[PDB]
């Protein structure tokens, strides 16, 4: 609050690394200064204070390109950290590092803002018991449920369908529980930016002429290393607002939490520090926990953050995805080959996992029912293999129950989502987590036996599976009544 | 120049395996911290604000575009090396080049297996994407049978 | 009335101007400037504008004062015609068909005519009976001469008389 | 490196192995189905050799 | 200096002239050498930082010009038949025709030790050779 406006000069510039020297007194770490001499430059220069040389001299991190910047250039602090706009008035709207509105859409007029680094909430903050986050979805509800202020590692890359699942997670938590979302592109390629801003105003989350449900936050490939180590917290800031202020339980995109760890890796190497093992900053666990350890439930709200995760090299042992799982509390994976099967979303349940399936955290039946299911899908997998062995008909009598049981599991386990009623033209469905766990738990036991395979096929709940087979029963009954006139 | 007058450029680099070695002689030379294989921290900012440029502007802008043709040479088919990594990473897919293909008669050895198009059908016209829409099944089945 | 791009944001309508500064260009493909420049200003070309481009591409003497290799009007319209069906959701009308065929039965080519002639009856519900004719005609006079195909295509040629160059 | 590409050579060489010995189980496995036959038409032949 | 003795050769006398290096690898490696002592950070596997820039400069003096011809055969080491190694890497791109040797085909009694596989020439066109 007292260096607001110092005034200091430049006194080093070697690539994206500025030395600036106060007369005054370098103002504190973490301090953003502005190049007041925008001479020629086409954008202003933002620079975060890094480190301290001496009791003047100031190490910085340039948030821009440093071209046709000379020593002894005026600078002026900005009074503290980098500051973002927070509210109601984000919501819809396409924001960087700096947080300034890069969609020309008008000015912000926010009414306060909050700065980019904040202490994780405390001991005492966290919450009394956790809870489990009703997706909607049946497939991540019943085998792999969320909780509140967890981290969710989502694998699989482009081609099966991850966009939709975001938007439907986007439309859901502020459906049911009446959350918003943030979401931030961390060293994302541009058009997939694009792509993904015009999927959202088609789909409604972010209704340009009404109320959107979703802020943008995109750091790109093109920008420097400062920024792409900082879009993720202002973000997170963005998120941590409707967190504290209006107690919701607001979800916070990460794409990918990979590139993270390469800018802070970037940065870390630009400021000339050793690398530790592999190559990777020093500091590679304190950058993730300063990170994650704000994403958590407190006792006013909360924050649940699905993060993509990407595995460099397919090492699974390597220190950035093996740093990152000690954080993630589930496992999304999804598979290109369940896509290729017609089952969306494309979901392996089997390769999901998640700590809160535990009688202690959900309830007895639904952990039952979990179990039970997992348990018969791994039971079709063998006798799957045996009958591709074998056949079909030296399976007991038994072993085909179970086969026709999980078959309809397999497709029982699809649902479409209401984000895509534009294309596929088919009403969404919004299951309850009771409902889900009534409807595998009459199906296990087998009451819906008689029921054809196909009714299970993309529908929601038990209700809309009955309807599906009254209606292929009359259509049957239709065409053989047809057949038997000619 | 062409992009932002409504006109289409096709920019190729032969290739960037070679910039990004003068890049590091460059930095070492003048004692900037060293990185993964002696490359210095800034070679992937370098290689993404250089294919970054290459875009399709909107209907707004005139509707031109740039598209980028960067070529990687690969050691002993090791796609884990530093720059290899953070090409792949920055571009909409790739066209691999397999040499045992390339001596066995197959060229252009294209490896149908390990190329992928990010962009997908959006970027054929409607009679090929009529026709690759069955061909990649087809393909798909063989290479399954076979 | 008023229209927005793909972002949401308002364009401009006013095509007028443009369609006078095309009906004023020389050689068509000065024309395609035009289309050019008038879509950096944020004015997207409309279906009076596609016509009026095809309009030009048919009477301009021809693409530049430089005579260009393998230049031909019907490529140019049809690709026109392709950008304003595919990738501007503009459906042609029968003036655009109509400019196409009489493209066709000038330059002598009857069987792009025949084509022509096939998709306006699918799509434009009638072909103009001038140029159906003009192109029968070009068709007789063709066949009279005995230039119905290239000659080396008549030729007989065994397995072994196949020059592959 | 060299040891990283022996490894990677390794690798591929079990892989290729894996295949080959996958397609030798389909093909023992089609014999084992084409003469599983067999099972209807035996246990009748020998009984009076009993 | 040999390549100094070449070119004159090339362009004075107007000659086709042969020339033969053997090995061209010690160029590096004597430059690697002495670069430690020169003040430059040692660059990926340990060579020295201007390893691409020092051979391309002596590579381009060796080619045949308008003036005369220098048909040039240069031996490249292969240190521990890692043939991924940057000096063996960079000196591809620099030549109309490599000849990868292998020890393992040597081993087997076949010589010259030739892997035909690894092997490429830039005249094997249709329209050079018959």
């Amino acid at each position: 609050a007292d260096h607001k406006g110092r005034v200091g000069h430049v006194s080093q510039v070697i690539g994206a690394v500025v030395d600036v020297h106060f007369a005054d007194g370098v103002p504190p770490v973490l301090t953003a200064l502005d190049v007041v001499d925008k001479l020629g430059r086409d954008e202003p220069l933002t620079l975060e204070i890094v480190q301290h040389l001496d009791a003047h001299t100031g190490r910085c991190i340039a948030m821009q390109t440093t071209d046709l910047l000379k020593l002894k250039a005026k600078v002026v602090s900005t009074g503290g950290n980098i500051s973002v706009p927070v509210g109601r008035e984000t919501l819809g709207r396409i924001f960087n590092v700096l947080g300034d509105a890069i969609d020309q859409r008008g000015p912000v007029g926010e009414k306060l803002r909050m700065p980019i680094h904040a202490v994780a909430p405390k001991l005492a903050d966290q919450a009394a018991e956790d809870a489990v986050l009703t997706t909607g979805i049946k497939v991540i509800d019943l085998i792999l449920p969320y909780c509140k202020g967890g981290k969710i590692g989502l694998f699989g890359g482009a081609g099966v369908g991850k966009t939709v699942i975001i938007m439907e997670l986007i439309n859901n938590v502020a459906k049911g529980h009446g959350g918003f979302s943030v979401f931030a592109g961390v060293g994302e390629r541009t058009r997939e930016g694009t792509d993904l801003y015009l999927e959202m105003m088609q789909s409604k989350v972010i209704d340009l002429k009404g109320e959107s449900k979703c802020v943008l936050v995109y750091g790109q490939m093109n920008e420097p290393p400062g920024a792409r180590a900082r879009v993720a917290q202002s973000a997170l800031t963005m998120a941590e607002y409707f967190r504290d202020v209006e107690g919701q339980d607001v979800l916070l995109f990460i794409d990918n939490i990979f590139r993270f760890t390469q800018a802070n890796s970037e940065v870390s190497a630009l400021l000339g520090r050793i690398p530790a093992a592999v190559g990777y900053q020093p500091t590679l666990a304190e950058d993730l926990g300063q990170l994650q350890e704000r994403i958590t439930s407190t006792t006013k709200g909360s924050i649940t953050s699905v993060q993509a995760v990407y595995v460099p090299a397919d090492d699974i042992t390597d220190p950035a995805p093996a740093t990152t799982f000690s954080h993630l509390d589930a496992t999304t994976v999804l598979d290109r080959a369940v896509a290729e099967s017609g089952i969306y979303p494309a979901v392996n349940p089997l390769e999901c996992a998640s700590r809160i399936m535990d009688p202690d955290v959900i309830s007895v039946d639904h952990y039952n029912v979990a179990q039970d299911v997992v348990q018969m899908l791994t039971k079709y997998r063998e006798l799957q293999d045996i009958i591709a062995v074998l056949g079909i008909d030296e399976l007991s009598e038994e072993d085909k129950l179970i086969v026709d049981r999980a078959r309809k599991l397999v497709k029982f386990l699809s649902q479409p989502f209401q984000v895509a009623e534009v294309f596929t033209g088919m009403t969404g469905h919004y299951v309850q987590l009771d409902d889900t766990i009534d409807s595998f738990s009459g199906l296990l036991m087998g009451t819906y036996d008689q029921v054809p395979e196909m009714a299970f096929y993309m529908v929601g709940g038990i209700n809309s599976v009955l309807e599906k087979a009254k209606k292929m029963a009359e259509e049957a009954a239709e065409l053989e009544k047809m057949r038997r006139a000619r | 120049y062409f992009m932002n007058r409504g006109r289409h450029c096709l920019c190729v680099y032969d290739d960037l395996s070679k910039q990004a070695v003068a890049y590091r002689q460059i930095s070492l030379l003048l004692r900037r911290p060293p990185g993964r294989e002696a490359y210095p921290g800034d070679v992937f900012y370098l290689h993404s604000r250089l294919l970054e440029r290459a875009a399709m502007l909107s209907p707004g802008k005139g509707g031109g575009s740039v598209t980028a043709l960067p070529i990687v040479e690969t050691l002993s088919n090791d796609v884990t090396a530093y720059i290899v990594t953070n090409v792949i990473s920055i571009t909409d897919g790739q066209i691999y080049l397999d040499t045992k293909l390339f001596t066995g008669g197959q060229r252009p050895a294209v490896n149908i297996g390990l190329s992928v198009s990010r962009v997908g059908s959006s970027a054929q016209n409607a009679a090929m994407k009529g026709v690759a829409g069955k061909l990649k099944g087809i393909l798909a089945e063989y290479r399954k049978l076979a | 009335a008023k229209k927005y791009d793909l972002f949401g944001y308002e364009v401009d309508t006013n095509t007028a101007p443009w369609i006078e500064k095309i009906k004023k260009c020389k050689y068509y493909d000065e024309a395609g400037e035009v289309l050019v420049n008038m879509n950096v200003s944020n004015c997207p070309p409309d279906i009076a504008t596609y016509n009026a481009t095809l309009q030009c591409i048919y009477q301009s003497p021809s693409k530049q004062s430089t005579p260009v290799d393998n230049e031909s009007k019907f490529c140019a319209m049809m690709d026109l015609l392709e950008e304003m069906q595919h990738r501007n959701r503009l459906k042609p009308n029968e003036e655009s068909w109509t400019w196409v065929m009489k493209e066709c039965v000038k330059s002598g080519q009857f069987r792009l005519g025949y084509c022509i002639q096939q998709v306006m009856e699918t799509e434009c519900k009638g072909c103009p009976a001038d140029l159906v004719k003009a192109n029968e005609a070009n068709a007789q006079k063709a066949k009279t001469e005995g230039k119905e195909h290239p000659g080396h295509l008549s030729q007989q040629a065994g397995l072994f008389d196949v020059k592959v160059e | 490196s060299g040891k990283l590409r022996l490894y990677k050579e390794k690798l591929e060489g079990y892989n290729r192995f894996y295949s080959i010995v996958k397609t030798i189980k389909m093909v023992t496995l089609a014999k084992y189905r084409a003469a599983q036959g067999r099972i209807r038409t035996r246990d009748f032949s020998l009984r009076y050799t009993e």
